[PDB]
């Protein structure tokens, strides 16, 4: 019985609403269709570095994220590319908060302070072989949802 | 009623006699079982004030103080300066959270007014210079934990756990 | 006693095996494996008997009469047989594991549920009553296990937690760490609950699309496409061979079954399925 | 009176079970079970008496006189028997289950319908006025259940919904009382409406295709293909052993029946079918 | 008993048959009818439903075609035969769910009309996936046989 | 002996190899390699048998009757087939290496695990009892390797440390610089503990995205994009070819398998995948 | 070792004083747990002697005495009539078996000479007249068994089972 | 080479003074390690003569005796009633079978002529009356497997497997 499709539905509700411009939606759809195969081939840690490097984790975008974890009325603002990459980062972190892989207080307390995003990535590193196995179906679900509910350019 | 008291872990020995109670209740949230120190509560936003060490109220999320949790109410020379507070047992930023709690708890905090005549420009400080590790082990880590040196032979673990687990932020003042 | 000898034995799949129970009215494309009364795989003892009998008729051609006596004639049977097989109960299927962090990590594990142990317990309780055999060691270990029937446990390991067949996260619990092994192998044995065990065990099976290719042009012929369930290697079943006293049954138990180690069950033998090793609990435990 | 006392008892199938009936070709098996009149499986009283007679004559070879008195003779068919079985009534067949947001997760449940309980109550009520058979909790529970007729009922007040034998969705509701476990298994009992209960039960029966193979070239022989129904393991039938007043009857019931736990019923014993545990309803429930 | 499901299969098939107008769409739907029930009962109903919707391309045009088809029987599904066949299969499933009282026709038809509600429709499906998988098997097998019989092999 | 002849062999991939495993919805590779029961690649003996049978049928068209006898008929099977292929266990996959603690700089190396070796040993142990042939040489080599279980082990080198497939670091130990390399190659063989061996083996596989371009304009087709999975060339699988006593089995083992070296395993042959070399253990060790 | 004795259970109020000690050791079989008596023993071919109920050995296999077997000894004033004999705990004939016994046990039987002057016509006697069952629990199963009223609160059923499950045969003579 | 002597394990104490070589050579085929007894020898078609316990040969394959194989030679008081034979170690009927053997041994066995003057009606004999095992452990395994009481505190294990392991067949005259 498959609750990763359920968790995927919740995360997709959140991000689909948190993107105003339609181009941001479509960019997210492309990230969804691509980064799952990437995370399968290359692995989790390389792909994570890729995403977070194309996400523009300032204290503004990270604020929009930290609120998105609870808001239902938050908004991801920025360029289509930055916001698509941050939305996928939220997808991943949202999986990690549920499924108890990362303590939510730790994830928040690290997203706030820059001196702890490195420790976030260090924990992510220690756990990578677990995450890379668990998150596969979650990400395939997000892929299917994206290519269903969003259109193409 | 279940009610604990949080004692932070700075590098100063200004923590000697600041309580009137050692065990208080039945369980110490902070556990030490063959893996080091556990359930260690992280309290953010508050920097340490080694000059009469207390948690100053800072607004920056990067600043924080770490310490352990034990039961009781300290030294009965208080109730004007401390942050008592009643928490629902899961709003605590514990690390390596071992077990669950009873849906609520009420703990205490060494609290301070910010004395806004000097800029609190904090600085992080870690626990090195093992002499302090040893004198706090003999000082605080046994006066409340005599379990150590009775059963635990791997004191070195909870020894080396002092260096690795406790960063915090001094006001520099 | 009703039975002269009662010989419980295990069935270790050396290669994948496909016992039959042919295509249904819904899954007209699948050749499923033989199913239990609660969905697990099993070997119906008619298949066990046919396979073991056909094997013994050739490995021991001088004792064809001890065999015809115990396992029943087939030309003009004037009487009944003196030996019985009970259906093979799945005992422990293997599953791929992703052990989080523990002693030197494993890449697979033996997975058994509680309901299967209850069926094994019924077998061991019945035949210890219908015969002078007492398997008090096996019964003792199995009841020590069945005492913990509300949780996932682990035997001869700890593991504390794991991810079985890359889909199911289970949180385990070491039984007592004094309990000796059941199957004297090295890999641990997780006695999962039944709701989660049903799913892990359905994951351990092997569905396989097979085709029939035109030889002269290397294309799939029209119609040649089907599926097949197998049961992995290393799988352990559990059956009993029982016999009434006839002085052929004494020879059988004392000459045939002492020289019975490998047999071939099921079908798809040409493609290497069906090789099986019998383990005679009398000398495993 | 001339039926002085009655001992009800249950019949738990330990292995699968095949009590056979007239082979024919209309029902597309080849060899069915014994339907009663409503299509439910049942063990005829003749089969019960004969099988138990054979078992006892083999086991207790001295009381042959007492057994031949109570159950009858065969070389002197002059004096009738002091004891009779009633046709074994199907009580509870085991069914697979998929829980639907229900507290305790089960993978199989017992299933009854309301005809089965009407027949069980008929038996019990009829034998109740013997002053030796009271067990009024049993018929109490049967009657409080029959009061709730016309609704899929569950004797474990947590399921509320299920899928039985992967085909039938039934929405349950609890008996508004605890009604302690009739059968001492830790498994819930489900009494269903009749129309759906017949579907669920017919699909709970095992149907096997069997073949005969040439030992030489391992290929099926011509005409060597049939099929047969087994009643699953864990199945419970209900019957009563009616006895008259004599003192062979007393010595029978006092030491033959104290030691009669497992019995071999029906056909296909070499395949393992037919083992059964007799539970005497004077200590349980 | 599920004998009704053959009447249901026949009428739903007549729908999605006289909807797909080009014959390539018909043969694509035939391939879908064959393989998608196998996938449903090997992998699960929810995975296969996600797979279907992802390949059906539910835009406003496709979804009004589906709704009118629920009602009219004069509608016609256009748009890239692979997608039109996956949408025909989506309609087969939804038509069963409606005509058998699992999803309410009102809730569903609403959900195909608005976007906040497609997600809630998918969530509602997920919550009843055991029941749908259990009850839809005979219907789907009938549809598969009907396609094999009425649509010419490609 | 159950088997007339028993011929283990090694399959060396000359080119990359793709034996397809069928595609599912939750699959993440359009065309995945056939997997073992515990994750490693294998070749289902269905594919071996079909491959080798087609090859023989076209290369030895005079010996058609011998092929059809030992490998079954194509037109009308009135009997089984005397020949049997066991599923090819992955023996050793090649892996990139970066040396530390060593002397001779290698660019790659052979990697195998203890679980693959235990499966090979099961194959050997069963095939020795089921035939007149013992494989004492291979058996002793594998057993003196398996003695060192848990510890990562190099066979013929002195590496003492290495980085495999760019990411995984292993501190090796030299087993014995007098054990003849089972692999006929001159490159070393590392036998790895399995928790790390499976990661290395997963990263050795070759994934490849292909596209389909419209044949009227050099731009892709809608939907024409997929991924594939190959095992690298120089991979070794271990299998067994088994025969029941016959006259055609003697001719088969006599001058078919002595004129049988190169075959085409699997698919993607137009892309030049799947050229394979068989190397009989009877002469390779 | 194990010494145990069998108490007879008629309605007549002669059963009160028939023993010295109840417990003796830690070994008891005729337990009671939320459902009623377990391991009720049944002596066949014997008969109650309701006028001071004891056991006369008849030869009739339709005759019996349902009583219970508990560790102890008779009155320390017996072994002239009392049948003392030891069975291997498996050749018993007991009902409602909760658990097995230790394959060995000596047994006291309240016995009496057949008294060859009366024509032993026997009478099947139940236990009814709930006023009679009450005090015969009070002076037997409330006196010998004290675990009443601490875990057995629904005593009505512990009377009820005794009503029908405790039948026997008498002399009426 | 490596001789072997067969210790029948009956209830009787006819194993009194029968072995000379305690160890002498290299090992015993029978072993005791953490799984109880291993590699037990079973001679069929032979009953026991527990009155001076020596395997009498019947012909019925349903008669068997299970004992152990120590490495000994009999007492230098034999070669007349004992059997002895050299056979290739894979004809042997072994249970609890663990490892290979020397492929050839000289097995000595307590043997006795049939005494054809009273038809032998043999009867099975299991081993109960746990004092019987309690003294046979000291009577044979104490002298041979002094490893017992030196390694296995679970004499209960090497006791229960004995009880549920060694059955045999007695002449019963």
């Amino acid at each position: 019985y498959e609750e990763d499709y359920k968790l995927a539905l919740e995360a997709f509700k959140k991000v689909f609403n948190a993107l105003t411009h339609y181009g941001a939606k479509q960019a997210f759809r492309s990230r969804a269709r691509d980064l799952v195969e990437e995370i399968y081939n290359s692995g989790f840690i390389p792909t994570f570095f890729y995403i977070i490097s194309k996400a523009e984790l300032n204290s503004d975008s990270l604020d929009s994220l930290i609120s998105l974890f609870s808001s239902d009325n938050a908004i991801l603002r920025g360029s289509d590319e930055n916001v698509s990459y941050s939305a996928y980062l939220f997808i991943i972190l949202y999986y990690l908060i549920k499924r108890g892989i990362i303590e939510q207080k730790f994830l928040i307390q690290a997203l706030r302070c820059e001196k702890t995003r490195l420790d976030l990535i260090d924990k992510l590193y220690n756990l990578a072989p677990i995450i890379s196995a668990k998150i596969r179906t979650y990400l395939l679900a997000i892929k299917r949802l994206s290519e269903a509910l969003i259109e193409a350019r | 009623s279940t009610q604990r008291e949080y004692v932070f872990i700075p590098i100063t020995n200004s923590i000697t006699i600041d309580v009137k109670i050692t065990i208080g209740g039945s369980d110490h949230i902070t556990n030490i079982d063959e893996r080091g120190i556990h359930n260690v509560l992280v309290i953010t936003g508050y920097a340490v004030d080694e000059k009469n060490g207390r948690l100053v109220p800072t607004l920056d999320p990067c600043d924080y103080v770490k310490g352990i949790l034990v039961a009781g109410t300290p030294q009965q020379a208080q109730s004007n300066d401390f942050l008592t507070l009643k928490l629902p047992a899961n709003k605590l930023y514990l690390i390596r959270k071992k077990g669950n709690i009873s849906d609520d708890l009420k703990i205490y905090i060494p609290y301070s007014s910010p004395d806004a005549r000097n800029s609190m420009k904090t600085k992080p400080v870690s626990i090195s210079d093992d002499t302090i590790v040893n004198n706090i082990i003999k000082e605080v880590f046994d006066k409340i934990y005599n379990i150590t040196q009775k059963e635990k032979v791997k004191i070195e673990k909870v020894k080396e756990d002092i260096k690795e687990l406790f960063s915090y932020y001094a006001l520099e003042q | 006693p009703y039975y002269a000898f009662a010989e419980p034995f295990f069935i270790h799949a050396i290669t994948h095996l496909h016992v039959g129970s042919g295509s249904s009215v819904e899954e007209e494309i699948a050749l499923p494996f033989q199913r239990d009364e609660l969905g697990y795989p099993t070997i119906y003892a008619s298949s066990l008997k046919g396979a073991i009998k056909s094997f013994l008729l050739k490995e021991f051609p001088d004792k064809r009469d001890v065999i015809y006596k115990v396992l029943g004639e087939d030309e003009n049977p004037e009487e009944a047989s003196l030996g019985t097989f009970l259906d093979a109960i799945l005992f422990a299927i293997p599953s791929r594991i992703i052990e989080i962090d523990s002693a030197k990590p494993y890449v697979w594990v033996y997975v058994t549920t509680y309901e299967l142990l209850k069926k094994v317990k019924l077998y061991l309780d019945s035949i210890s009553q219908l015969s002078n055999a007492s398997f008090s060691n096996l019964k003792n270990k199995i009841d020590t296990i069945l005492a913990k029937e509300g949780k996932n446990i682990t035997l001869d390991s700890d593991l504390k937690s794991a991810i079985l067949n890359e889909d199911f996260y289970v949180e385990l619990e070491a039984l007592n760490n004094k309990i000796p092994s059941i199957i004297n192998a090295g890999v641990p044995l997780l006695v999962l609950e039944d709701s989660i065990g049903r799913e892990v065990i359905n994951r351990s099976l092997i569905r396989v699309r097979r085709i029939r290719i035109d030889r002269d042009k290397k294309v799939v012929e029209t119609g040649g496409l089907w599926s097949e369930e197998y049961v992995p290697m290393k799988t352990i079943f559990f059956s009993v061979l029982l016999g009434k006293e006839s002085k052929e049954s004494a020879i059988f138990a004392s000459c045939i079954l002492r020289n019975l180690r490998y047999v071939i069950l099921g079908g798809k033998e040409t493609i290497g399925k069906g090789i099986v090793e019998l383990r005679w609990v009398k000398d495993v435990i």
